């Protein structure tokens, strides 16, 4: 989808305030026309690119940096909280495709940037990816991803990071990882839609879940700092950060917010079956034919590779949170699949204290 | 000035009493009852550490421009989840009042601004149950000149109501706004200056575009002005 004339000035405007390294304008020119009227000034994805590099940039580790790059700083904010705010916002807008909203021209000049942009993990201008590879020290994440097994370090990274008791590995799952990779399982769960209705192997299939070798690795990967009962003694390497420094935390900064376990926990759950949501997508649309040959997924016993990690468990308040979801509606299909899955393997096994929260998720469910 | 903004929460908020409260409540969402720890809405404040017995800025005790104090704040999405629970929909005025201060007082301070969810669900889900008329009209008791700072945050927090925001505040009505653009130049009063341009600059009054006589005076004015030249000639190329 080619854009128009208003649309190529405001393309090479932001590319060229962000060849001259003034970020804080390129936030505020996306920001100071969000709630108003129906224009939807859409970012280019050789913007959207450094937006997913900003917000890796946090201020936990960086603020020197920050800074650095703007001393008045007027939204008492700072840029990787505010890309943030922005690539969510955005991405909001591009799960709700509606007529009635700013255009049905311009949302769909947003859900090519934002596919083109995914794709990477328009000669009419020269963006500012040509002459740029680091972004105030970062790299930057179609770089860094599309290194050598860097996709798959980058999600066990933050997996394990997730529950931890420490001040700058949990930090780091919480303000950069976590939030980003909601955003990215968010945009391959809709370019996948966006691969089968248009069709007549997905993105979903390859360059994500192929990083992968069985069915039973898979279920031991979504869990990788839970209590379960650790069968594998040969788990995951020691995972290392994405980029220098992220493990550390700077001297300045001083964290103000009191997390609780079971809020740690309920973070990492929620994760975790957003991760697992995200495999069942594709592995109900295999028909009863043969399977796919990508992966090598049977998609009818990894059920049972990840309800027996499940009932095999040690923590009580971590079992609950896992089923204790908050929308009950949004991540249907496979919970009570994974219901009747740990159901059904703790009686097997048995002939205890979890069997209650499965028959109360399987009675939940009758509406 | 470093770390100035209105800071509600004076104390540090009492861990494990909120820990305690904060258990018993997964499995009750999922499938209040539990209202004996703390009985009133005042007592559920005092808990959060949020104020000593205090809901209105006085801003002749200064109370606008704050120090860090270093203190320590219970994850916003618990404590929104916590103060929706002393809502009472079908009650008096006298204590909706209340709900609805210690809400927009406990949503402009810094330590809740910088420390928030990247989605916003809650914050858009406790405006949603006031009017918009009566919120703004109601408004975040802060004096209409120094309105400005804490309403380009409130801006920030929910971007939709600020053709609703500068009516209360003038009252075509460009004049006034004209017109509050002097005794601002004419002072130096440029931060409040530079938040007033940011909080009406997009509205029905002052759009984008090359086209507002601003941009003039402020050439004749010339560390901080820098700033307002270029945020006009932003605003100028849209």
């Amino acid at each position: 989808v080619e854009l128009t004339e208003k649309h190529l000035l405001a393309f090479e405007m932001l590319n060229s305030m962000c060849l001259l390294e003034n970020y804080d304008h390129v936030l505020l020119f996306l920001e100071c026309q969000f709630g108003k009227s129906h224009n939807l000034a859409v970012i280019p994805f050789d913007i959207i690119l450094v937006l997913f590099t900003l917000s890796t940039l946090s201020e936990y580790y960086k603020e020197p940096i920050l800074r650095a790059n703007d001393p008045y700083n007027t939204s008492r904010e700072t840029l990787s909280r505010r890309a943030l705010k922005l690539l969510q916002k955005y991405l909001a807008i591009l799960k709700e495709f509606d007529s009635e909203q700013y255009n049905l021209y311009d949302l769909e000049l947003l859900r090519c940037q934002f596919f083109l942009a995914i794709d990477t993990l328009y000669r009419s201008y020269i963006s500012c990816l040509e002459q740029r590879n680091t972004i105030l020290g970062n790299r930057l994440l179609n770089l860094k991803l599309n290194e050598p097994g860097e996709f798959i370090n980058m999600i066990l990274w933050t997996l394990s990071n997730s529950l931890q008791e420490s001040t700058p590995l949990f930090l780091s799952s919480h303000e950069i990882w976590m939030p980003l990779l909601e955003i990215l399982i968010d945009l391959f769960s809709c370019r996948q839609d966006y691969f089968i209705q248009h069709e007549v192997e997905s993105p979903l299939a390859v360059f994500f879940e192929s990083l992968r070798n069985f069915a039973n690795r898979f279920s031991e990967y979504v869990f990788l700092n839970c209590d379960y009962k650790l069968p594998s003694d040969n788990y995951a390497t020691p995972v290392h950060p994405v980029y220098n420094g992220e493990n550390t935390i700077v001297d300045t900064y001083i964290p103000t917010i009191k997390c609780s376990p079971l809020y740690k926990s309920q973070k990492s759950l929620a994760l975790r079956r957003k991760l697992i949501g995200s495999c069942f997508k594709l592995l109900l649309r295999v028909p009863d034919g043969h399977r796919l040959i990508t992966p090598r997924i049977v998609a009818d016993d990894v059920i049972q590779g990840i309800s027996r990690t499940l009932a095999s468990f040690n923590d009580i308040l971590q079992f609950k949170k896992f089923f204790m979801t908050e929308n009950l509606s949004q991540e249907s299909y496979f919970i009570p699949l994974l219901a009747e899955g740990t159901l059904s393997e703790i009686l097997k096994d048995t002939q205890g204290t979890e069997a209650i929260l499965d028959a109360k998720e399987q009675l939940e469910m009758l509406h | 000035d470093k770390y100035k903004d209105w800071h509600f929460i004076s104390k540090n908020c009492h861990y494990e009493q909120l820990m305690d409260l904060e258990m018993k409540d997964t499995a009750y969402s999922f499938l209040e009852f539990v209202h004996l720890k703390c009985p009133s809405i005042t007592n559920l404040l005092v808990l959060f550490g949020v104020n000593q017995e205090k809901l209105k800025i006085n801003y002749e005790k200064k109370e606008n421009s704050r120090y860090d104090n270093l203190c320590t704040i219970f994850p916003v999405n618990k404590m929104l989840k916590f103060l929706m629970y002393f809502y009472s929909d079908d009650d008096n005025d006298d204590v909706r009042e209340f709900f609805l201060k210690a809400f927009i007082c406990l949503i402009l301070d810094r330590k809740v601004f910088n420390a928030m969810e990247s989605d916003h669900r809650l914050c858009f889900k406790v405006l949603e149950l006031f009017n918009e008329a009566h919120f703004i009209n109601s408004y975040f008791e802060i004096v209409d000149k120094n309105d400005f700072f804490l309403h380009y945050r409130l801006l920030q927090i929910f971007p939709h109501l600020q053709s609703a925001l500068l009516r209360r505040r003038f009252s075509t009505i460009q004049q006034n706004i004209i017109k509050e653009f002097n005794e601002f130049f004419d002072c130096k009063n440029y931060k409040n200056l530079l938040y007033f341009i940011l909080t009406m600059y997009g509205s029905k009054f002052i759009p984008f575009g090359p086209k507002e006589y601003f941009k003039d005076c402020i050439l004749d004015i010339s560390v901080e002005i820098s700033i307002l030249k270029g945020i006009l000639n932003l605003f100028s190329k849209i």
